[PDB]
DNA sequence: TATAATGGGAGCCTCTGATGCA
DNA sequence: TGCATCAGAGCCCAAAAT
């Protein structure tokens, strides 16, 4: 929703932001035709 | 040691102008153009060259250069002569000059104190394929634009004209210079709106336009030919230099064959046929393996015409085309009996 | 002949086909480049009478020690149902040996 | 002859101007339609020679015959293409710029001769800082302005422009 | 690599071991004929498939684009004799 | 991690989209651009490590 | 700060001018200037004032490096240094035979320190960055290219708001600007932050990167080279071989060795010439 | 070509050598 | 004059890279 807080006019509606990639039942992707997995990454946990 | 925050500093080291101040500055640059018309008048000299000589005067010695559309080089011996002229005007005509001078004086500095007005509006426009810096100077350009064509009288503030020509730089800069293959402004401005186009197509469609839908949002004279046509013509290079691979250690520019230069064996090919082609001009006369040498562009690297290889044989255009064919001849026989030279032909 | 043997009418391999490499998967040409016949090959062709063709094999091949036995062909042009390439691509074909 | 010494010297402007077959005026590369080089940009055939061999560019010289020829419609040298790998153009620069390796290799060459630190020779290059080659009798601060002198921008003003201050 | 129809890489250390065994000529071959050499390949093809022994090789095509980069970089390399006057390994084609 | 960069990004043009055209007549349609949504998204699945 | 000077007649210097004390200002001489300064001629006070200022000369940028380093005599500052390395200090010595080290490079090679700065920017020939059309029809490109570009773009603005009397700060900017673009072609990331392509992160590749290096000029194609003549397969034990022999494929030694059996296959009937011979291995 | 608009934005090893401070 | 601090210099090969 759009607002013009001066005026008070609100103009809604559901924009189309693309596409977002599924994973399938195995835990992959399907990139341009091609299975990919995403690795997990071990890092240092935030914190003090 | 930033470029963008040195400018930056640099830029709010000219105080803003008041409302006063701008319009004194802005009175005085028309005015001074004014001057320069009426020293046109009465010199019979040129206003740009005059324009030229004022400016060069009030920058200083540190810049003196030839400007690409005056007739005589500007150099201090050719400046001084036209000042010296100018000095030696009558005192109601001199003061244009004392005019002119200082309308170069206010351009000069209502251009400094409005840099700050340029970095606010080039900021929006990074990311389009042009730097900041580069986009603050395009934008200054436009500044410089506004400033020769402001018209202080209409009591609009300075900001509201040089904004548009601001603008107005930095679009024609990005159009300009963001391809490594140069497009026309124009075309530009078609392929942008068929971004647009198809844009609202997927923001309404939920998925990628085809050709075909993009044609009808475009209108008449738009087919999906045209729209492919338009996308390929904006298709813009790829770096030699991208990398393959995670290492850093290869470029996918060495995995692209070099089909100019002729291999090996091409060269050895080519060779080899120009070995047996001799070969088989020795079993002619002199005379028939000259006037098909002469006539095929093997000597000289020219063809010529039969009326030039009978005149230099001292024979008839047709006899020189007889001695030719009886060459070719001869030269069919023997092939068909040795086939020497047929695996050439591919 | 011998060569094209086990192309179809639209120059792609049958299905079933052994292919070894030097064989053609799938028949392509191309427009040859504008350039002037070498005076040799103005004498050649002169010799021979025969027209040097407009066109140039570019024939996708069986590279160095591939091949097989031909499973599946996909043929896509452009302007059939359902597809649609990338700009410039008039079709794309896909052999898939086994 | 045969090659037995290879020397590497520093490349005067004249002799970069004597490689040079042409200058390279606009950032055009090649045409968006024909494909072709544009004239006086990166590509051009003009400077750096045909992309065919013996061929100009607009085509009416198109063999041997012609060698060392320039077409006079198109401007190319008919030559072998292999000279697109050999001849360099140049830019003409607007203002001198300074060669990086002799500024940032340290101790720097440039420094080092002029007897300027790191940082001057960052301060007067990089246009933060001016240096003085004539004072022309300028003093600051009741000391003489002295050759090789680096000023600020506010003190350069003040020598060259005059100190003023508007009070509102 | 093999998708390209490549060549193995020859590389420094491979080098190295012809220059400890002292293959001058082997060597020497790695780096022009059979590599960027091109007058020199086209050469040694055409020997080969004449019978004849492989000619003396040319001048590297990377030490041409070398010198054109240093020349790039306003460093003016030149390729002396004994008497120490110039030896153009562009042959006339880059001078005017 | 990408998708939030991305968002940052659309963002970015919705504020530069929030100063020129219409300050009276602007809907969300008009105001979004996702291009740099998708190409953030586009460059992880692909291009990632 | 500044002097005011009255005049009632015609003035014979204009706004602008510099002038130094004594400078006729107008009146045919009778009024004159008494301090160095910037003449500003006041048509609505009916005065000339002269700002307190002077003609000095002080340049920013490789202009003026480059002016510095033509007025050397490489001659009189050896003297000086050999001076110099006479004095106790060690550091006084030292640095004096640094300096002369530099001194005397230039004094035997017979460059001039100046070419160290560039008027002239060399452009490299195109087929060593080219432009070509890939497998495609799609166009490649190497980077250098847009280096140059972003050269040329500063260098010819540079020359148009020279050409329109820009003001200083302008023409500041752009002088940076102009720098820092010849930087990145040569060097880029040597100085300052590494210029990239939009919408990447990664340097564009200099002269500077393409020399140097593991992936450089010299380590990958001049100390050495991929070479034609060559395989590679798996290796297998080979028992029964003598100690002088190795197994080898049949299919490798056909290729490895193909023009000697072209050759070959000729002088045996097995092909009418090398071109027949090639086409029947094909 | 004219309401006015006036200062940016991202950020995370070892050895060697010169340089700037006790 | 003697000592930190920092900038800039390096960090295996070939294969492959889908
Ligand atoms: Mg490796
Ligand atoms: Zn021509």
């Amino acid at each position: 929703q759009l607002i013009h807080k001066d005026t008070g006019l609100i103009k809604e509606d559901e924009v189309f932001l693309g596409h977002i990639p599924l994973m399938t039942e195995d835990g992959s992707f399907i990139i341009n035709g091609a299975d990919r997995v995403i690795v997990s990454q071990i890092h240092r946990s935030p914190g003090v | 040691s930033d470029p963008v925050r040195q400018y930056l500093h640099e830029i709010g080291q000219v105080p803003l102008l008041t409302l006063e101040e701008e319009v004194e500055l802005a009175r005085k640059v028309e005015e001074g153009m004014e001057a320069i018309k009426k020293l046109s008048e009465i010199t019979g000299l040129d206003p740009d060259l005059i324009r030229e000589v004022v400016r060069a005067k009030i920058l200083g010695s540190a810049r003196v250069r030839h400007i690409p559309g005056l007739k005589e080089t500007l150099d201090p011996k050719t400046v001084e002569e036209i000042d010296q002229k100018l000095k030696s005007l009558p005192k109601e005509h001199k003061r244009y000059l004392h005019i002119a001078r200082e309308g170069e004086a206010a351009r000069q500095h209502l251009i400094e104190a409005n840099l700050r007005l340029v970095v606010s509006i080039a900021k929006k426009y990074t990311g389009r394929g042009l730097s900041f810096l580069d986009l603050i100077q395009e934008g200054n350009q436009g500044l410089i634009r506004a400033v020769e064509k402001f018209e202080y009288k209409r009591r609009f503030k300075f900001s509201t004209y040089a904004t548009w020509w601001i603008r107005q730089a930095i679009n024609r800069a990005i159009a300009d210079q963001a391809r490594t293959i140069r497009i026309p402004v124009h075309m530009v401005e078609t392929i942008n709106k068929l971004s647009r186009t198809a844009r609202q197509l997927q923001q309404e469609l939920g998925r990628e336009p085809t050709y075909e839908e993009i044609a009808e949002a475009m209108g008449p004279g738009w087919d999906a030919k045209r729209v492919e046509e338009t996308l390929k013509i904006a298709q813009e290079p790829v770096s030699l230099e991208t990398p393959i691979g995670d290492e850093k250690d290869s470029f996918y520019g060495d995995f692209i064959p070099d089909e100019h230069l002729p291999s090996p064996v091409d060269a050895a090919t080519q060779s080899l046929l120009s070995e047996e082609l001799e070969k088989a001009l020795s079993k002619l006369s002199e005379r028939e393996a000259m006037v098909l040498k002469l006539r095929k562009g093997l000597i000289d690297g020219r063809e010529h015409t039969l009326e030039e290889v009978g005149a230099f044989f001292g024979v008839t255009r047709e006899r020189i085309r007889q001695i030719e064919n009886k060459a070719l001849r001869k030269l069919k026989y023997h092939e068909s009996r040795t086939r020497k030279l047929r695996d050439f032909l591919d | 002949e011998a060569a094209l043997r086990d192309l179809d009418e639209e120059g792609v391999v049958r299905i079933g086909a052994e292919v070894k490499p030097g064989d053609i998967l799938v028949g392509r040409t191309s427009f040859k480049g504008e350039s002037e016949p070498t005076p040799e090959e103005r004498l050649l062709r002169s010799i021979f009478g025969e027209k040097a063709r407009d066109v140039k094999d570019t024939s996708l091949r069986v590279p160095p020690g591939e091949g097989g036995i031909v499973v599946r062909t996909v043929r896509l042009r452009r302007g059939d149902p359902g597809v649609e390439l990338k700009p410039g691509v008039r079709e794309v074909v896909r052999v898939y040996v086994a | 002859k045969e090659v037995r010494k290879v020397r590497i010297a520093l490349a005067s402007p004249e002799k970069i101007r004597s490689w040079s077959y042409g200058e390279v005026e606009k950032p055009e590369t090649i045409n968006y339609r024909t494909l072709k080089p544009e004239r006086d940009g990166l590509f051009d055939e003009r400077i750096f020679g045909p992309i065919k061999d013996y061929e100009c560019a607009c085509g009416k010289y198109k063999r041997q015959r012609f060698e060392g020829k320039v077409c006079e419609r198109c401007g190319v040298e008919v030559t072998k293409s292999i000279v697109r790998r050999y001849r360099m153009g140049h830019i003409e620069l607007a203002t001198p710029a300074a060669h990086i390796w002799f500024v940032k290799d340290v101790p720097s060459k440039i420094g080092t001769l002029l007897d300027l630190s790191a940082t001057e020779l960052e301060q007067v290059l990089y246009f933060s800082k001016y240096i003085v080659l004539d004072p022309k009798g300028a003093i600051l601060n009741g000391v003489p302005v002295e050759k090789r002198q680096l000023l600020t921008d506010e003190e350069y003003r003040e020598l060259r422009y005059g100190k003023q201050e508007t009070y509102p | 690599g093999k998708a390209q129809f490549g060549g193995q890489r020859f590389g420094e250390m491979e080098v190295w071991a012809l220059e400890a065994y002292g293959a001058a000529h082997t060597l020497q071959e790695m780096l022009t004929l059979k590599s960027d050499d091109i007058e020199g390949r086209n050469a040694a093809y055409e020997a080969i498939i004449k019978g004849e022994d492989v000619p003396e090789p040319s001048v590297p095509e990377s030490f041409r684009v070398l010198v054109k980069e240093l020349q790039a970089l306003a460093l003016d390399v030149q390729t002396l004799d004994e008497k120490d006057n110039p030896v153009d390994i562009f042959e006339g084609l880059a001078s005017k | 991690d990408q998708f939030r960069v991305g968002l940052a990004r659309l963002a970015r043009g919705v504020r530069e989209r929030m100063l020129m055209g219409s300050e009276d007549s602007l809907t969300p349609a008009k105001l979004v651009n996702s291009r740099p949504l998708e190409a953030a998204i586009r460059e992880f699945f692909s291009r990632s490590q | 700060k500044a002097r005011v000077y009255p005049f009632e007649d015609d003035v014979e210097v204009s706004t602008g001018d510099r002038v130094a004390p004594g400078d006729v200002l107008a009146d045919g001489g009778k009024v004159k200037s008494d301090v160095y300064g910037r003449v500003e001629v006041d048509l609505v006070r009916n005065v000339v004032r002269v700002v307190e200022s002077y003609d000095i000369d002080a340049r920013m940028g490789a202009e003026a490096i480059q002016q510095l380093l033509k007025e050397l005599d490489l001659e009189a500052l050896e003297k000086e240094l050999l001076e110099e390395m006479k004095h106790p200090s060690r550091a006084r010595r030292a640095k004096a035979r640094k300096r002369l080290e530099v001194v005397r490079a230039f004094l035997d090679s017979g460059n001039r320190p100046e070419w160290m700065i560039l008027e002239a920017v060399p452009v490299l020939p195109p087929d060593l960055r080219p432009m070509v059309q890939v497998d495609g029809g799609r166009f490649a490109t190497s980077d250098l290219n847009d280096l140059y570009r972003r050269l040329i773009n500063r260098n010819n603005r540079l020359k148009k708001l020279l050409a329109q009397g820009a003001p200083e700060i302008i023409i500041r900017n752009e002088k940076r600007m102009l720098q820092e673009a010849v930087d990145a072609l040569l060097d880029n990331g040597r100085r300052g932050a590494p210029v990239t392509n939009p919408g990447s992160d990664r340097p564009l590749r200099s002269l500077t990167d393409i020399l140097s290096g593991k992936q450089g000029r010299f380590r990958q194609n001049l100390l050495g080279k991929r070479v034609d003549y060559s395989g590679r397969s798996v290796i297998v034990v080979g028992p029964q071989l003598k100690l002088h022999q190795c197994g080898l494929p049949k299919r490798m030694a056909l290729e490895l060795f193909k023009p000697f059996l072209l050759k070959k296959m000729e002088e045996k009937g097995i092909a009418p010439n090398v071109k027949a011979a090639r086409r029947m291995l094909e």
